[PDB]
């Protein structure tokens, strides 16, 4: 049937910027069309139906236009509450003639560019539970910054490529800031066999090195 | 595809079904009171006119057997001002027909004579070669 | 709109999952849909029903192993055969008018179709180094490891604290087993926090008190 | 390097035009006769990717020419048939007493007359039961009621008028449009067309005041009245449910046969078997009362929604219309279905039994020139069918935006017609067409 296409897949804008996202369909569908906001963690949330009309208790920064075959969805003045992903949803059916909400498009990112913030890194060697277990994870944490941030894990000096997973908070609502959950796996007989466990977050020209020795612990 | 499939695509699009489309004009009547039968009669009868009003003019037209031929009578731009590959990329051929609409027997005068009947003539000279 | 029926099943497992309307009903027209979206992935369309008629509309995947049917005045369900490991979603209902979009959206029930076995989490107290010296400032955590499936929910205190934490999306790793960790940023004068782990799928509630040192 | 135009062809082009339909159905009924060409199991339609066109509902000659070809087939069926002329002769009558239930009284008639054997010169006495509402007092004895209109005819009582699905094709090079919008207005653009060359069997069935049996409307009850401002308009009302009707004519009919000349077989009416009882209707009334609230929720899309509305007994006129009626179970009935109305509507056991009335002597449509007698059935009557929508019309004279009143009304069986063609419309395709070209022709 129709296709719905979306672009860009991701946009960075700064806060107070304008961002414009675009749905095409493969066939006209009038002014059948709506939008979507959906947070990490939440639901969609309903911004503009019938490609313009603003949905209840949604903030005037956002419009729609279009009609049979392109849409845009608009963000002018973007806030950091509007790092997101947005979709557009086909609502008319060409086959039927009805006009159920149906076909998505594929989504937008939409990352919003605040004010600099330098991160508070910690790390938490491995409570004593764990080694028993024979995995020992090491955490590292980088709280409240913006922008991005580089981790790097060394272990005696030397630099760790494997056994690391990061997660990243979505963008906070208010100051558009990250945190960061990284991790290091090892079986309980590295980690006994070696001695500095080092975690080092960069961002921009500051790095930052929290490091502690498993015996010391 | 289908029968009508090209309706929604640009004009230089729907140049791959024409041979499906001339498919049925003159189908589902190839299969069988005065009512109804007297009906039936009559359509039979208006499907093969109509038929053959179109080919009578491409056989004036002298691109009889094709659902693409090269004329070579140029038009009066004044028809529509717009760029070739601004019509042909982006118009159903159908609303492209409406704005040619009211020019059309302008040109039909014109491909029956101002090339075909001339161009006879000129086929007779060379056949007098 | 609450959905309900989501968990853990394996492939090859049927499901039924219902979407239940309060504080309205079917006395009024709409269309009720289901929506999934994989982890990590897109919104994706499955079915819609008018409630008047129960005339129904399916995306073309869904059609002949997705049935969305209307139960009740307050009921809509989606039954799901031959379930597979791409199946693994939150499915989402919602409720829209003719031509309006979807205002209305349950929070979702989550689908996960794997063939291991549920496993409740292992709690394990976050604290820094019990050597260095006693600090005004202490971030204080929980990493929740080894579970199977999600979710679980972290909560601290029982709920009553929420200031300063801060929960990170889980991770899947290579044994298709999920790990988390919570942290809550506390002061020295704080008394002990405790992380309030809950793991509905294995009936598991662990509590773990966590302090520095 | 000036473009030259240039020929093309088999484009798409639509034209609106009329053809005459052409018959066809799945696989003696009137309604096709079996003359209609059977019908390949292929409803192939083709969605129309990006297209949109404009309907009109009322525009459409299709409707004309439904409406004139049932009834081309109706006269033909009965021109085989024998006349009933003879049956001008005066009848001596009383009142049927024979186990009348109390509200039947009057209904029936026993009544006899003088007329013809077969053979020329002889005559016999003949008797009948028969419906008041077929005779009329010869003065202030009876005659039939229609001895001073044209003439009753009836036989042939084999042929079965039980509605059949019609279907029409399109002529070759035609084909029929058609909008699946289930929001869709009775007039104006569909963005979603598709296309067949021929259509879905429509039933001949005709009701005089709710449509029965029509297709559900797709999504929820509609209402197309045409530009509601001009309340001489009839009201369209679709229902996107079924309401279920049972009637019966509970009567035990039986049968008599007469010679009225050589081949001239006569139906008259045998005496009942077991007590009388008048024709009637189930209904649910609590399924009434719901679509209605459904049907007023469609109304006040034109109104301010804290307007009254009303329902009321049929203003009369002409019986056709006064009352419903149907001819289902192959024999005619007319009911009071004014019951159904008495409600009104304001902001903010489980059935009903309706009344019904049987007359043998028919005269369809609007026509006078002729009239046919309905043949008696042996047995009890029954019926089942799904009530699908309403004609209704409204009062005039209104003010202030409230207290809008309905009625049923119409009848014009054009309207039934119009109930599911308003789904269609028929174009020309014009296969034929120019456009510009880089290319010169050919040198010979
Ligand atoms: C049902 O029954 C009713 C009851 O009788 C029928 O009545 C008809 O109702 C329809 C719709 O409600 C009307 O259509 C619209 O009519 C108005 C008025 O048209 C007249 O005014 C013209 C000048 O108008 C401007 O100025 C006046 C004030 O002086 C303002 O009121 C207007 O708003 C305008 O600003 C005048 O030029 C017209 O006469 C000329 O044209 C006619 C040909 O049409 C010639 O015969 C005349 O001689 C003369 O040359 C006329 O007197 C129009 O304003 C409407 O135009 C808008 O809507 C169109 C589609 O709906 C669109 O194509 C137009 O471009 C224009 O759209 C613009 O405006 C809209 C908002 O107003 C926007 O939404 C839009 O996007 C765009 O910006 C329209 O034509 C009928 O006129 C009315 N009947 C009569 C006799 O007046 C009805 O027909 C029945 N319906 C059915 C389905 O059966
Ligand atoms: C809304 O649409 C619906 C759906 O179309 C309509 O509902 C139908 O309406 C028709 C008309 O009212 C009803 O038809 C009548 O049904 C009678 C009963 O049929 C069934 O029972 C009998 C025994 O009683 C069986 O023999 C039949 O078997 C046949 O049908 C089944 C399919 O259902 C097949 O499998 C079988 O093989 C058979 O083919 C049924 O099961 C039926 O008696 C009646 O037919 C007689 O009358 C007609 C003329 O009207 C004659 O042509 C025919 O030959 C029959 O007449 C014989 O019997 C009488 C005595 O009983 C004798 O006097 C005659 O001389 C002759 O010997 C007819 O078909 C149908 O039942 C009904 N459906 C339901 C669900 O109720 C609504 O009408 C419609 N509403 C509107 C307003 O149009
Ligand atoms: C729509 O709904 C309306 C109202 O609900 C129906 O209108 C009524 O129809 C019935 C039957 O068609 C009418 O009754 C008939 O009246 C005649 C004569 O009645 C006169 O004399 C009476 C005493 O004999 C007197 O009571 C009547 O007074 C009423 O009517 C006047 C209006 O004219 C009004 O002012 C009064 O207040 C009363 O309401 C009146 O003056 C009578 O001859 C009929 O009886 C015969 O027929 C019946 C069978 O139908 C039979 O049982 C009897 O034995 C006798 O043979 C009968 O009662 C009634 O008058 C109508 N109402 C009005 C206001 O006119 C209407 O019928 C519905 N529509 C349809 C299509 O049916
Ligand atoms: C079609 O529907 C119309 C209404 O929608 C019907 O109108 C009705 O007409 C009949 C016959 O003319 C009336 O019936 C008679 O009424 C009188 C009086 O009834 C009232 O008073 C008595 C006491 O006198 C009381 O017992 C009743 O409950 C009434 O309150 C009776 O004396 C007769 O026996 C007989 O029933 C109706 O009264 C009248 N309806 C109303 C609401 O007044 C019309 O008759 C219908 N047609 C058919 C053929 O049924
Ligand atoms: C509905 O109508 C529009 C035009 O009226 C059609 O738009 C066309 O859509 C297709 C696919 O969505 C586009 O095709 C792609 O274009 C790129 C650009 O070069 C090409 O490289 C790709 O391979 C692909 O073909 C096309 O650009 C676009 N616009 C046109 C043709 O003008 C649409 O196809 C119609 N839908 C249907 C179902 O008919
Ligand atoms: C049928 O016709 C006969 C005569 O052909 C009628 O009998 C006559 O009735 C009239 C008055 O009723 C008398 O004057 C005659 O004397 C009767 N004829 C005989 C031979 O006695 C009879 O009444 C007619 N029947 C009907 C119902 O009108
Ligand atoms: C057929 O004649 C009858 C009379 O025999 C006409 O009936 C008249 O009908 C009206 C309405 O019911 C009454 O006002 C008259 O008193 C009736 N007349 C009699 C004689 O009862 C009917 O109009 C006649 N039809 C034709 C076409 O003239
Ligand atoms: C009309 O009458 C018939 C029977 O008299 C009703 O049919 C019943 O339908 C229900 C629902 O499926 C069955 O459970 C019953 O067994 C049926 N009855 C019989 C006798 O078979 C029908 O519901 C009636 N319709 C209305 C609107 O009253
Ligand atoms: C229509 O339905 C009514 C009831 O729903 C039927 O009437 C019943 O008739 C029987 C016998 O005649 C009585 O014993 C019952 O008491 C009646 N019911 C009520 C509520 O009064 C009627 O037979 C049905 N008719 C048809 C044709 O289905
Ligand atoms: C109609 O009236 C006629 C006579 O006027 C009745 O005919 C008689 O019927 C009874 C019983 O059926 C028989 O015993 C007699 O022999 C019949 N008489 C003749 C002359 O045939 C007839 O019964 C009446 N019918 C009704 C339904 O009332
Ligand atoms: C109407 O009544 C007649 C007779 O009163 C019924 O006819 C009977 O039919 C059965 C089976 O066909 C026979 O066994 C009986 O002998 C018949 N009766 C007579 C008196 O011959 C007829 O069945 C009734 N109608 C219905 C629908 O039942
Ligand atoms: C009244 O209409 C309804 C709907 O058109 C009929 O119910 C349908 O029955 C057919 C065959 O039994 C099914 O294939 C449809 O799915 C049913 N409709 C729905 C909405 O589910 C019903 O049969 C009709 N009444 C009669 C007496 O035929
Ligand atoms: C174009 O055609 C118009 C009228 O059809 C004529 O008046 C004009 O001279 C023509 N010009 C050219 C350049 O063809
Ligand atoms: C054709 O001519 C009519 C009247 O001369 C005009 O109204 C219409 O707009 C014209 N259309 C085209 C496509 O030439
Ligand atoms: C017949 O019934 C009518 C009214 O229904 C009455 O006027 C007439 O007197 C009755 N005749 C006999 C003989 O019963
Ligand atoms: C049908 O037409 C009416 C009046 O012209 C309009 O209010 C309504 O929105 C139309 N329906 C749709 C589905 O657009
Ligand atoms: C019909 O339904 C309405 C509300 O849906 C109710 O107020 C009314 O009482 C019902 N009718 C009857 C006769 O009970
Ligand atoms: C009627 O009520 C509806 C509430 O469902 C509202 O949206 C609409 O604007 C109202 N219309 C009028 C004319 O008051
Ligand atoms: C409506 O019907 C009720 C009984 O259901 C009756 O009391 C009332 O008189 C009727 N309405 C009118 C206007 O006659």
């Amino acid at each position: 049937d129709i296709v719905m296409t979306q672009t860009p897949a991701s946009v960075e804008a700064a806060v107070g910027g304008t961002v414009a996202i675009k749905c095409q369909a493969s066939q006209s569908i009038r002014s059948y069309l709506a939008w979507y906001q959906q947070k990490p963690g939440q639901p969609p949330k309903l911004l503009i139906y019938e490609a313009s009309k603003l949905a209840s208790g949604v903030p005037s920064r956002f419009s729609g236009s279009g009609s049979g075959t392109q849409f845009t969805l608009t963000i002018s003045g973007v806030e950091c509450d509007d790092a997101a992903t947005y979709y557009c949803q086909r609502n008319y059916d060409s086959y039927s003639g009805a006009y159920y909400p149906n076909g998505f498009g594929g989504g937008t990112e939409v990352v919003v560019k605040g004010d600099p913030v330098a991160p508070s890194v910690l790390i938490f060697p491995p409570a004593a539970d764990q080694v028993a277990t024979g995995t020992v994870t090491i955490v590292c944490v980088a709280n409240k910054y913006f922008p991005d941030v580089t981790v790097t894990w060394e272990v005696d000096g030397t630099t760790q490529t494997t056994g690391i997973e990061n997660s990243k908070t979505p963008q906070n609502s208010a100051d558009c800031t990250y945190n960061l959950s990284s991790t290091l796996t090892l079986t309980s007989t590295q980690y006994n066999s070696h001695k500095e466990y080092t975690c080092k977050v960069t961002q921009g020209t500051t790095s930052v090195v929290q490091s502690f020795n498993r015996g010391d612990c | 595809l289908g029968f009508l499939g090209a309706a929604g695509s640009t004009m230089g699009a729907a140049s791959m079904t024409l041979t499906v489309q001339a498919r049925n004009l003159l189908s589902g009547i190839v299969q069988q009171l005065t009512v109804w039968g007297i009906k039936q009669l009559q359509a039979r009868v208006l499907a093969v006119e109509r038929y053959l009003r179109d080919q009578q003019l491409l056989g004036i037209w002298g691109c009889s057997g094709k659902l693409i031929c090269c004329t070579n009578v140029p038009w009066n731009s004044s028809w529509s001002n717009r760029n070739l590959s601004e019509i042909w990329d982006n118009m159903t051929w159908l609303q492209w027909d409406k704005e040619i609409s009211n020019y059309t027997q302008i040109i039909y005068g014109l491909l029956e004579e101002s090339q075909n009947q001339q161009e006879k003539n000129e086929q007779d000279l060379l056949a007098l070669d | 709109l609450v959905e309900s029926g989501g968990g853990l099943v394996q492939p090859g497992a049927s499901l039924t999952l219902t979407c239940t309307a309060s504080g309205f009903s079917f006395s009024s027209d709409y269309y009720m849909c289901w929506v999934r979206q994989a982890p990590g992935k897109g919104l994706e369309w499955i079915a819609c029903i008018w409630t008047a008629n129960s005339i129904s509309y399916y995306a073309r995947w869904a059609k002949g192993r997705f049935t969305i049917s209307k139960t009740s005045s307050t009921t809509v369900t989606l039954q799901m055969t031959s379930l597979t490991a791409a199946d693994t979603a939150t499915y989402f209902c919602a409720r829209g008018g003719s031509g309006d979009g979807q205002s209305l959206w349950g929070p979702g029930t989550l689908v996960t179709v794997s063939s291991g076995q549920p496993k409740a989490p292992s709690v394990f107290p976050l604290a820094p180094c019990c050597g260095d010296t006693p600090s005004s400032t202490v971030t204080l955590g929980c990493l929740v490891k080894g579970y199977l499936p999600e979710p679980v929910t972290v909560t601290w205190n029982s709920g009553t604290l929420t200031n300063g934490v801060r929960t990170f999306p889980s991770v899947r790793q290579s044994s298709g087993l999920y790990s988390l960790s919570s942290v809550v940023s506390v002061t020295s004068s704080s008394q002990p926090v405790t992380c309030n782990v809950a793991h509905p799928a294995t009936n598991t509630k662990v509590d773990k008190t966590v302090a520095p040192s | 390097e000036n473009l030259w135009v240039t020929v093309y062809y088999g484009v798409p082009v639509w034209k609106d035009a009329e053809t005459t339909l052409f018959c066809a159905s799945d696989a003696h009924n009137v309604w096709a006769t079996h003359a209609c060409v059977p019908t390949d199991p292929n409803p192939q339609e083709i969605h129309l990717e990006n297209v949109t066109e404009e309907f009109n509902m009322w525009k459409n000659n299709m409707v004309e020419q439904m409406h004139t070809d049932i009834i081309s087939l109706w006269d033909q069926s009965l021109k085989p048939c024998v006349k009933l002329t003879p049956l001008c002769v005066t009848l001596q009558c009383t009142n049927v007493t024979n186990n009348i239930t109390d509200d039947m009284r009057g209904e029936l008639k026993n009544c006899s007359f003088n007329m013809t054997t077969e053979l020329r010169d002889k005559k016999q006495k003949v008797y009948s039961l028969f419906y008041r509402l077929d005779v009329v007092q010869i003065n202030e004895e009876y005659r039939l009621i229609n001895c001073n209109t044209s003439a009753i005819t009836q036989a042939c009582p084999k042929v079965s008028f039980e509605p059949i699905p019609i279907h029409y094709c399109a002529p070759a090079g035609f084909a029929i449009l058609k909008c699946k919008d289930k929001k869709f207005n009775g007039t104006g653009p569909c963005p979603s067309v598709s296309t067949v060359q021929c259509t879905h069997g429509i039933k001949p069935v005709v009701s005089t005041q709710l449509l029965l049996n029509g297709s559900l409307a797709e999504e929820e009850v509609m209402i197309r009245s045409e530009n509601i401002t001009n309340n001489a308009k009839n009201i369209l009302v679709q229902f996107n449910t079924p309401v279920q009707i049972n009637c019966t004519r509970p009567n035990n009919n039986t049968r008599k046969s007469i010679r009225i000349g050589p081949g001239q077989a006569f139906y008259a009416t045998g005496d009942i078997i077991g007590d009388i009882r008048q024709a009637h209707c189930n209904v649910s009334k609590a399924t009434w009362n719901e679509t209605l609230g459904k049907v007023v929720k469609q109304l006040r899309k034109h109104f301010g929604n804290n307007t009254i509305i009303r329902f009321a007994n049929s203003s009369g006129g002409d019986l056709e219309v006064t009352t419903h009626s149907f001819n289902c179970g192959g024999e005619f009935f007319y009911c009071n279905t004014s019951g159904l109305f008495n409600s009104t509507w304001i902001s903010n056991n489980d059935s009903i039994t309706l009344p019904c009335r049987i007359k043998q002597i028919i005269n369809m449509w609007q026509r006078i020139g002729q009239a046919m007698y309905a043949p008696p059935i042996q047995g009890v009557i029954r019926c089942v069918s799904n009530i699908t929508g309403l004609i209704l019309t409204r009062d005039g004279g209104s003010t202030n935006s409230t207290t809008e009143t309905f009625r049923p009304g119409g009848g014009d069986m054009r309207d039934n017609w119009r109930s599911e063609l308003y789904k269609y419309k028929v174009v020309k395709i014009e296969p034929l067409g120019v456009a510009p070209t880089r290319c010169k022709r050919r040198v010979v």
